[PDB]
């Protein structure tokens, strides 16, 4: 879980 | 009718025009178009040419003798530079292209992403998803489209960026933020029924902290179709609490109804 949204492969 | 003839201002192999048939909004200019990743703080990428694994091929690198193909598991490109049908579009392998240490020529079969954009794309205004990118030509399955290009930042820096609409995780993990510096890929929307996939690729360096993100078509794409990939749950776990998916697929995983249903 991170603070910001991340796109990913 | 055309607003900008090329939002890339000649930086790509082909132009990328911009149109807006929806409203009077000008094509976006609140970012800097760059064609290769940039740094706004020291990244310390390992660029040592002697650290490259490389092949000793005397041919076009289509044989079992190619180390680079083996690093990739196999060379996944066919004679036309498209991914083999056998390519795993669900869980893509790491691709190691040939590089400046290889004995092969620059036109060997294992250098697709490093040769850049070849297909005709258009930046356009969508109905419900802001700006998006669509095809101006037929794009066969397995074709390289474009790279996700932006500002290289640390995981920690990424977690404190105010705008998290353009963050792409590369994996001490790093991230590409295309908010302030980016290419055409920054405008590619999310689709729950996607027609492109991102793939991690190594070219002129093999620093594993810094894969480059290459988009390939995962099926045939027809002229006029919007390009989109599955942004993934590390995007939607957060974003679904602020807005809902407008892709309109009957398979949509992040729609208002899908989100309400899961919350209930
Ligand atoms: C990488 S940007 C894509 C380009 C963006 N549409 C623009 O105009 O700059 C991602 C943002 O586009 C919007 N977006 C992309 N896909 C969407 C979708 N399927 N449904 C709703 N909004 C979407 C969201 O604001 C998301 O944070
Ligand atoms: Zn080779
Ligand atoms: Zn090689
Ligand atoms: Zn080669
Ligand atoms: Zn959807």
């Amino acid at each position: 879980t991170k603070q910001t949204a991340r796109m990913s492969t | 009718k055309i607003i900008c003839r090329d939002v890339a201002r000649g930086y790509e192999n082909v132009p990328i025009p911009c149109v807006n048939g929806v409203d009077g909004e000008p094509c976006p200019e609140d970012y800097k178009y760059i064609s290769e990743n940039c740094e706004t703080s020291t990244m310390n990428i390992d660029r040592n040419i002697t650290h490259l694994q490389h092949c000793t091929c005397v041919d076009d690198c289509s044989s079992s003798n190619c180390l680079c193909g083996q690093l990739s598991i196999r060379c996944w490109y066919d004679k036309d530079g498209r991914l083999l049908q056998e390519f795993n579009k669900i869980e893509p392998p790491l691709i190691f292209e040939c590089n400046q240490a290889c004995s092969c020529w620059r036109n060997c079969k294992n250098r697709v992403v490093q040769s850049g954009i070849k297909v005709r794309l258009q930046l356009y205004r969508t109905a419900k998803m802001g700006w998006g990118v669509r095809a101006l030509q037929t794009i066969p399955q397995g074709t390289f489209i474009c790279e996700y290009v932006g500002e290289l930042i640390s995981d920690a820096e990424a977690d404190v960026r105010e705008d998290d609409s353009y963050l792409f995780d590369l994996d001490e993990v790093y991230c590409i933020d295309a908010r302030y510096y980016g290419n055409i890929s920054r405008f590619i929307n999310h689709l729950c029924d996607p027609n492109i996939i991102p793939v991690r690729v190594f070219m002129l360096h093999q620093d594993l902290r810094f894969p480059r993100i290459a988009f390939f078509s995962s099926r045939d794409i027809r002229t006029g179709e919007e390009l989109g990939f599955d942004y993934g749950d590390r995007f939607w776990d957060i974003k679904s609490k602020y807005f809902t998916c407008q892709c309109g697929s009957e398979k949509c995983k992040h729609s208002a109804e899908a989100i309400a249903l899961e919350q209930s």
